[PDB]
């Protein structure tokens, strides 16, 4: 997928993409999302207050 | 019934009379679990753990912190409106803002 025009169409949402070379079980999986989920937010949050 | 040793191996039955504070269901299908972890006790569900969240609880130490916490929960350091505060020292409220009575206490 990609954007057919820059000039007039470039709203998008927010997305990420996270490849970890390891295996982890459930809940530590459930753990570092959760983290991973509140960090990734407030740093999103302070770059939109402090800058957009 | 948990004791210094199967803290980490029976699971943890309780009565569903108001939801699960983690997971907002009115009754789960499982007892939940506990895990210690790098001085960390870990509190999740069983069967399927995505039904419900993980909680994490912090133990580390940190003894004059520990001693802290302790003189606090006596309620014998409080904080008033100006801004001052008063210890319970002797059978009597002393508030002093040259002479600090928080070491004394
Ligand atoms: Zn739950």
């Amino acid at each position: 997928e990609s954007l057919r025009d820059e000039e007039a169409y470039s709203i998008v949402r927010i997305f990420m993409d996270v490849d970890l070379d390891a295996c982890l079980d459930e809940i530590d999986y459930l753990t570092a999302i959760q983290d991973f989920i509140i960090e990734v937010s407030n740093c999103v949050a302070r770059f939109a207050f402090t800058e957009c | 019934d948990l004791d210094e040793n199967n803290f980490t191996t029976v699971p943890l039955v309780i009565d569903y009379v108001t939801p699960c504070a983690l997971c907002k269901k009115r009754s789960h299908k499982h007892p939940h679990q506990l895990s210690l972890e790098n001085g960390a006790i870990r509190i999740y569900k069983t069967g399927n753990p995505h039904s419900c969240k993980v909680k994490i609880v912090p133990l580390d130490g940190n003894k004059l912190f520990n001693i802290a916490q302790r003189i606090l929960d006596t309620n014998s350091v409080l904080l008033t409106e100006r801004g001052d505060h008063i210890v319970w020292i002797n059978n009597s409220w002393k508030f002093n803002s040259e002479e600090p009575l928080i070491t004394k206490l």
